[PDB]
């Protein structure tokens, strides 16, 4: 249906893939190329394409692969048999992902990536790790991963993505559990959590996890319970905070708009990003109300809340009428963060706004995410949880090899 | 108030349709031919009072920016400043390019009186793209095309000119069956003697007794239009325009 | 920088010799005044006392935009700046004296730069620009030898009487159109958009008898409109035919 009824030009492959260059670029490229799935000549365009590219780049390419054949199964394994037992870790790595990637209920790629599992310090099955268990979470109560999750979280390596993928894998496994749970993997995760307090960014991707599992809506005494042994230092605060954000997906409970205008005037600035970022959660529904004056602040993040809290609807000219003024700023986290929304809003009007970006930038990360959203332009947690967990693209690279992988892009 | 709603002269809005609709809107027809002559189209009419124009240049309100220029009344109301407003409205139209520079009711020469000269000169040298390019069309709609002087027709009529019919009670048959469309009445009033009734006219006072003919027959609380009441509020548009 | 300044300068070399066609003998005439000058300098010199200065080509539009196209087109690589008569004729006068002051100080810039001014046919408003024109042209300060040439539709004489004979010289006309010199122009125009070759040239002009250069134009302009129209992939005579006879016919009526 989809190949007979469309007939798509190569003059995007041909231009947007001719136009790459400087390593990142090039990763635009592969995600153009992996975003694709009728055509597929770019996908075969000779070799050495991956080998050009980053360490990052080879898992992101090596994970195109699969991101480009999420049909035939039958042929799924002959073709990204291709990539496996590499002599490269990132190929073979990428090539496990890639076969979490291509399908959801086959899970018979699960033993010989998740069987052996013994690494302990930094062996080769730990970003299979990432792409096996981030696979096969994306193919996903189930103790049969659990249970060797166990070791995971209890690992705790220093790798960011590792509790990453492995905290919003059975987060995204433990969405839509009867009024949720409170055992000893929220538990484990959270006495784990407090076990040591460094590097922040665990504190940030692990209440995604937790938020994930306190899905179960009807009145659950799961945010008593965080609010009486969560509440520490504000990490865990916001640890807590994202339990209000992940805790509200809506109802008629004006005292959360009420407290919501108390708290928004707090001097942490990052719980009022997600906390006011939960609005586009809240009151998703009745869109009138959506558009507010969060614009006319003062703050750092306000105009990016505003900017994410704009969403991926039909765009109507009031949406475009906010992109008007939110396209053009000067830090690169906003002219970073407006392509995305704005190219993922309008799926003779759609190129033009590009063209508006081509009139204000003509650095890497907006010429990048300019090409992102020049393919982007051509209540289910799977497609809420995807961007609530890219709320943290302000850091480093490493974090792009799980930006293309994405699921909430239909 | 759409391009298809009137009827009687399909082609002659389907050839503004395709004409002005060629630019930027279906690509596949228009960068092969590579001739982009950016000069739109010309409208008139005997009738003109904006509806039938307008009922014409409709057809551009479907999917663009409105934007309309119509006359030079704000030249001739505001001081002598000439024509940098219509620098103004050029680069705000530059800047809004996606859109169709639509002017109705030209009364420049029609209608101090020294400066229409050189303002139109100067409009007609801005016009014909002094210092631009295939960025925005131009569509100039008038009562009459005789008004256009001989300056005006060389350099800024390069694309297309049309010729308007008279109305011959078709154009009123299908406006009138327009305004008609929506409110409810029967075939018991005369068409003939009410869009010939003063010597002619299309549908811009019956547009009036209609506005009128919904408030008017409003007034008696009932939907039906009444044979006394209709004529009755027509004897105001009739007498208003004769006795002074 | 006025839109004058930034617009005066000509690029995008526009239609070339190829349209060598009828009125062969003028085109020569002010050929060998535009190239030959400016390509051999060192013979005109001691050759005698000057080199020919320019012509004058009025009478009938015919294939006007296009001799001057093929002036610039032909030029040595070394573009010349044109005028065209539209600025002179403006509100606010007074600023065609600095105007034509300021060009041939862009000529000395431009060392000794050719000055071009098209379409002279666009009261002391005038005379000051016509008699400053002479006192600056005809003067010897910017230079007296670069270029001297109006190419127009009207003269507008009002003091060419007694002002012809001198620097200027060569009263001639402009062109004429003949039968077999528009396929020419038809072959020129095969440098637009891909048009089948298997139409030929000489079969689309021989039935426009006794048509003008602005005539064909119309007919490969307004051809290329109702080709455009006629939402198409190629370009055909089988199908804009009516265009053809309808624009050389309706046109020819009155013109």
């Amino acid at each position: 249906d989809d190949i007979y009824k469309t007939h798509l030009e190569n003059n995007r492959f041909g231009g947007s893939g001719s136009q790459v260059d400087s390593a990142r670029m090039n990763l635009a490229s592969s995600f153009v190329n992996g975003f694709v799935n009728q055509d597929k000549l770019l996908t075969d365009d000779g070799n050495k394409w991956l080998y050009k590219n980053k360490d990052h780049g080879m898992l992101s390419a090596a994970a195109s692969l699969g991101m480009i054949l999420l049909w035939d199964v039958d042929g799924g394994l002959t073709q990204i048999d291709k990539y496996l037992y590499s002599s490269e870790d990132y190929i073979k790595s990428g090539a496990l992902l890639a076969c979490g990637i291509v399908n959801s209920g086959v899970r018979n790629e699960c033993d010989p990536a998740l069987a052996l599992l013994s690494d302990y310090v930094l062996h080769n099955s730990n970003t299979m790790r990432l792409g096996s268990i981030f696979g096969l979470g994306l193919a996903y109560n189930r103790e049969d991963v659990l249970t060797l999750l166990l070791p995971v979280m209890g690992d705790s390596k220093s790798s960011m993505e590792v509790a990453g993928v492995t905290a919003l894998a059975c987060g995204m496994i433990a969405v839509g559990s009867c009024n949720g749970d409170v055992t000893s993997t929220i538990l484990q995760t959270i006495m784990e959590k407090s076990e040591t307090e460094l590097k922040d960014t665990y504190a940030r991707w692990l209440p995604l996890g937790l938020g994930l599992n306190h899905l179960g809506k009807g009145e659950a005494i799961e945010a008593i319970l965080a609010a009486l042994e969560v509440v520490s230092e504000p990490f865990r605060s916001f640890a807590n905070t994202l339990v209000d954000v992940c805790a509200y997906a809506g109802s008629g409970n004006v005292l959360k708009v009420q407290q919501l205008l108390h708290i928004c005037s707090e001097h942490f600035d990052s719980k009022e990003k997600e906390e006011d970022k939960d609005k586009k959660e809240k009151k998703d529904k009745d869109k009138k109300e959506a558009p507010a004056d969060m614009g006319a602040h003062q703050g750092v993040a306000v105009l990016g809340i505003a900017l994410i809290a704009m969403g991926e609807e039909i765009g109507a000219e009031m949406a475009l009428r906010t992109f008007g003024h939110l396209l053009r700023y000067g830090e690169p986290t906003l002219r970073r963060a407006v392509p995305l929304a704005l190219a993922l809003i309008s799926v003779s009007h759609d190129a033009d706004p590009e063209v508006s970006y081509n009139s204000i930038f003509a650095a890497r990360l907006a010429a990048m995410l300019r090409q992102l959203a020049q393919y982007h332009a051509k209540k289910g947690t799977l497609t809420l949880c995807p961007y609530h967990s890219d709320r943290q693209l302000m850091s480093q690279v490493a974090v792009a090899g799980l930006l293309t992988v994405l699921v909430s892009f239909l | 108030e759409t391009y298809a709603d009137i009827g009687g002269l399909d082609n002659q809005i389907q050839e503004i349709k395709e004409s002005v609709e060629l630019p930027l809107t279906h690509p596949e027809y228009y960068e092969e031919m590579g001739i982009k002559p950016p000069k739109g189209v010309i409208l008139y009419g005997p009738p003109g009072t904006g509806k039938t124009l307008l009922a014409k240049a409709v057809a551009n309100q479907t999917s663009a920016t409105f934007l309309r220029v119509v006359g030079s009344e704000l030249i001739q109301k505001y001081l002598g400043d000439g024509p940098k407003l219509v620098r103004e409205l050029f680069r705000v139209a530059e800047e809004h390019a996606p859109s169709i520079v639509f002017i109705d009711e030209i009364d420049a020469i029609g209608t101090g009186e020294r400066e229409i000269q050189r303002t139109m000169l100067e409009l007609l040298n801005q016009l014909d793209g002094f210092d631009s390019r295939g960025d925005v069309k131009v569509i100039m709609a008038t009562n009459r095309i005789e008004t256009l002087d001989p300056a005006l027709i060389r350099p800024g009529r390069i694309d297309r000119k049309i010729e308007f019919p008279l109305p011959d009670e078709k154009t009123k048959k299908r406006i009138f069956q327009i305004h008609t469309s929506r409110m409810t009445l029967a075939d018991d009033v005369t068409l003939d003697d009410l869009i010939m009734a003063k010597d002619d006219l299309s549908g811009a006072d019956i547009k009036a007794i209609c506005t009128e003919a919904g408030l008017m027959a409003l007034r008696e609380r009932r939907m039906k239009v009444t044979n006394e009441d209709f004529k009755k509020s027509k004897e105001n548009v009739l007498y208003k325009k004769q006795e002074g | 920088d006025p839109t004058v300044t930034m617009m005066q300068v000509e690029e995008k070399p526009d239609v070339t010799y190829s349209d060598v066609g009828g009125c062969k003998e003028q085109i020569e005439k002010l050929r060998e005044v535009v190239e030959t000058p400016l390509l051999h300098p060192e013979r005109f010199v001691n050759l005698g006392i000057e080199p020919p200065k320019g012509v004058l080509l009025f009478g009938p539009p015919g294939t006007g935009k296009t001799l001057c196209a093929r002036a610039v087109a032909n030029r040595t690589d070394a573009c010349f700046i044109r005028v065209i008569g539209s600025e002179l004729v403006q509100k606010y006068v007074g600023e065609g004296a600095r105007m034509v002051r300021e060009l041939f100080e862009m000529a000395r810039t431009k060392k000794a730069c050719l000055i071009f001014f098209d379409e002279i046919d666009a009261d002391n408003e005038v005379q000051r620009t016509m008699l400053e024109l002479i006192n600056q042209l005809d003067g010897f300060d910017p230079r007296g030898n670069i270029k001297v040439l109006m190419a127009t539709n009207r003269p507008d004489t009002l003091d060419p009487a007694l002002m012809r004979p001198g620097r200027l010289d060569r009263k001639i006309e402009f062109s004429l159109p003949d039968l077999e010199g528009r396929t020419h122009i038809f072959k020129i125009h095969a440098r637009s958009m891909s048009v089948e070759r298997d139409i030929r040239f000489e079969l689309l002009a021989r039935l426009c008898p006794n048509s003008t250069g602005a005539e064909i134009r119309s007919v490969c302009t307004e051809a290329g409109m109702f080709a455009i129209r006629a939402r198409r992939k190629i370009a055909t005579e089988k199908d804009f035919l009516e265009a053809v006879n309808k624009v050389i016919k309706s046109y020819a009526k009155f013109s």
